[PDB]
């Protein structure tokens, strides 16, 4: 809905469609592939080197539609591309060709000393997303002729290995595409049409995408086995690193309310470094994958305490008390979430 | 007003504009960054989940006020009177929040050029320390120009360096221009601790600081420098004899720290050192700068080490080893030890504080049975009546 054709583009919209035509041709045939007389898989020659009789008029109709496609996405991602200065076509210069990687199709081939343009990350990142942009127009025009996917292809039943998201392609096709797609990014800045584009900045995601009902699930031991005297000690393992919560809960803590954020429970968080019970208080430090905590309450003095792969937790004062004041009440069994 | 100091002018009309300067705009700063600093240091990484980040622009911007108050506080300590302070805090809080890091990923050149002018000035104003100090203690300029170092320089310096050592940004800043001011900077600090003279015991301690955090800031092993080849961030590694012509270096590997003695030879000097038992009173600056700036050069260099990097371990700068440490840290308990009864002072204090690092460094297994002299004889000193620590 957004999209407009820039302001200073409607008269060189003929050249940039000579131009994509020429990176077209050019990119086909320094792909590896060479003119010849027959098409045929095997091969791997491209006989459509030929007059404009046969050769698709659909496919010139393809080729114009996408690099129009290009630059609207361009501009699009906010890349206000500015026009430099005229002389790139002064400063480009012939380098030594060979006679067989010189065009029989009578054009001038124009390539470039394209290693010193130093492209800069951010422009890399414009080509990821210019590889992920082609790769998703490919497969929605792919699935609006009825193509699904497949292990391999099949013509019969319109079944197609690539039609999978660019982020799981495979490494060839997709390092294919790429190297095109740069090669023409680096064509538009050798032509000088400088990318004035932004820069995306980092933003938080909360990355809670589960089921509805649930933000966490909640462990505990069973009621029967609340402790209500003496020194116990477990432990909790963490394979991963993230949300988790470890400690002491009473017999009528809910399993649909965060450890911690209430009087029923007592837990360490070492997502954040936390000490959580009716709120939340810094404490200890901060686990990764595999590291085990061992917890410890004692209920003779009333006090609780926590340890990182042996060592001692300790708050911001020099104490290793957690929670040093709480009534014994019902008892308290080990619980995580 | 400086222009129209000695002029006609005697009483500056702007009394208005300069009070509420010097009474609201430098604590407003100092209190709004003490209190958003985290803002400002935010980056691709999250450490404040809540708040945003700053904008790059905003960085530029820090940079940018902290560069031009630095010019403002540079040789005008005096006109500022008493507000001095508060100058050079607020000058100390900027520090803390510049990002040097994104600033120079992404900045403009004024502002880059604005910090490597300041790094410049701050390397010539202790060169003209240098000049005058020596051959001045018999004569103001001179007291301007030490009174300005000895209470912004030193401070703005220390703060600044330890910022930039704890947020590993001297590989960002450090480099070029920049990298030869630095080398400026350490040779003049090296010869201020070394150098005897009154003015220089007044004030050996922030001396030390400020080479310390500079000897943790400085992304070149100046110490182990015949290992320069394989440092990849030096300028003889990078930017070659073409600018060795172009902008003066000392154009030699090893003449490039003259006054600066090599690591092995400060590693003798203090194992000689109170085995010798030569007095405190003799030659001081050993164990209250030197140390200072082995315990720093160490903690910053020890994770680049062979013994940590077994890999490419022939591809390493420096060459420091738990062997090193414990040897270092025991001279250092040698001499506390012989030195406790006698000469008596803070400074004890103040060494400990400084390696505090290296014994977090070291592995616990060495604490077993090896520290255990150092808690027996602290606690046996300790026992006197007065208790502490
Ligand atoms: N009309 C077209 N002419 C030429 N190439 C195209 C056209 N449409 C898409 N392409 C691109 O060419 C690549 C494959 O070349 P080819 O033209 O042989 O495949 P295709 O006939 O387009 O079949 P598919 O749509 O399954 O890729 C695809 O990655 C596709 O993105
Ligand atoms: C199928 O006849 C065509 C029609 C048009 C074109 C080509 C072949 C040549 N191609 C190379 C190519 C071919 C097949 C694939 C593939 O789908 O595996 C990928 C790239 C470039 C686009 S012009």
């Amino acid at each position: 809905s957004q999209i407009v054709l820039p302001p200073h583009l409607e008269r060189i919209r003929e050249k940039l469609a000579e131009n994509i035509h020429e990176l077209w041709v050019m990119n086909k045939i320094e792909l590896g592939w060479q003119y010849g007389p027959v098409r045929d898989d095997n091969k791997r020659q491209h006989p459509c080197l030929v007059e404009f009789s046969k050769l698709p008029e659909q496919e010139r109709n393809y080729n114009l539609q996408m690099s129009l496609e290009t630059l609207k996405t361009l501009l699009a991602l906010g890349c206000h591309v500015g026009i430099s200065d005229e002389h790139a076509e002064d400063k480009v210069k012939k380098m030594k060709l060979p006679k067989n990687y010189q065009l029989t199709s009578g054009y001038k081939p124009a390539p470039m000393d394209l290693s010193f343009i130093k492209l800069t990350p951010s422009q890399e990142a414009m080509v990821d997303k210019l590889a992920e942009n082609a790769h998703n127009v490919w497969a929605r025009d792919r699935i609006r002729q009825g193509w699904t996917y497949g292990i391999q292809q099949d013509v019969k039943n319109r079944r197609n290995p690539r039609l999978v998201p660019y982020t799981l392609l495979d490494d060839r096709t997709k390092k294919s595409n790429k190297d095109s797609l740069r090669e023409a990014v680096r064509t538009l800045l050798g032509y000088g049409y400088n990318l004035e584009a932004p820069d995306q900045d980092h933003a938080a995601r909360a990355e809670v995408c589960s089921g509805t009902g649930e933000r966490f699930r909640i462990f505990r031991a069973e009621k029967t086995y609340a402790v209500k005297a003496g020194r116990w000690y477990f432990e909790f393992e963490t394979v991963t690193a993230g949300d988790m919560r470890v400690g002491w809960s009473r017999p009528g803590c809910q399993p649909d309310q965060e450890l911690g954020s209430d009087e029923r429970a007592f837990a360490f968080d070492g997502f954040k470094a936390q000490r959580w019970h009716q709120g939340n208080e810094h404490y200890g430090r901060s686990w990764q994958a595999g590291d085990v905590v061992g917890c410890m309450v004692d209920m003779n003095e009333h006090t609780m305490m926590f340890t990182l792969n042996g060592e001692i937790l300790l708050d911001d004062s020099g104490s290793e008390l957690a929670f040093k004041d709480f009534d014994v009440g019902d008892g308290f069994i080990p619980v995580c979430s | 007003f400086d222009g129209g100091s000695r002029g006609k002018g005697e009483h500056f009309p702007y009394e208005q504009e300069i009070k509420f300067f010097a009474k609201v705009v430098l604590p407003l700063i100092d209190q709004y960054f003490k209190n958003h600093r985290l803002y400002f240091l935010s980056a691709a990484s999250r450490p404040l989940c809540s708040g945003g980040h700053a904008s790059n622009k905003e960085k530029e911007m820090v940079t940018s006020l902290f560069c031009k108050l630095g010019v403002l506080v540079r040789h005008r300590i005096s006109l500022f009177g008493n507000d001095a302070t508060s100058i050079v805090n607020c000058l100390h809080i900027l520090g803390q929040t510049l990002d040097a890091r994104t600033v120079m990923k992404t900045g403009l050149e004024s502002v880059k050029s604005a910090l490597r002018a300041f790094l410049d000035n701050a390397a010539e104003d202790l060169e003209k320390t240098m000049e005058n100090l020596k051959q001045g203690q018999f004569t103001k300029g001179v007291t301007q120009i030490i009174n300005y170092t000895t209470v912004a320089l030193l401070p703005m310096l220390s703060s600044l360096f330890e910022h930039i050592g704890q947020h590993q940004f001297g590989e960002d800043l450090i480099l070029e221009d920049v990298q030869v001011s630095c080398y400026r900077i350490l040779t003049s600090l090296y010869a201020l601790g070394t150098s005897k003279s009154i003015y220089v015991e007044r004030q050996r301690s922030a001396l030390g600081e400020c080479l310390a955090a500079f000897a943790g800031a400085f992304p070149v092993a100046f110490l182990e420098t015949h290992l320069d080849k394989h440092n990849i961030y030096s300028i003889y590694n990078t930017k070659s004899s073409r600018e060795r012509a172009a902008l003066s270096l000392p154009t030699n590997v090893e003449d490039v720290c003259p006054n600066i003695p090599s690591l092995e030879k400060l590693m003798e000097e203090i194992v000689e050192l109170a085995e010798s038992g030569i007095r405190y009173t003799q030659m001081p600056h050993v164990m209250e700068v030197i140390l200072p700036m082995l315990c720093s050069y160490m903690s910053r260099w020890w994770e680049h080490g062979p013994e940590n990097n077994p890999e490419r371990a022939e591809m390493c700068c420096t060459a420091l080893n738990s062997e090193h440490m414990n040897t270092l840290l025991g001279n250092i308990l040698k001499i506390i030890y012989n030195n406790l009864g006698i000469d008596e002072g803070a400074w004890m204090k103040r060494l400990a504080v400084f390696s505090q690092p290296i014994i977090n460094k070291v592995k616990p297994q060495l604490l077993k049975t090896h520290f255990l002299p150092l808690m027996e004889k602290l606690k046996k000193k300790a026992a006197t009546v007065v208790s502490e620590e």
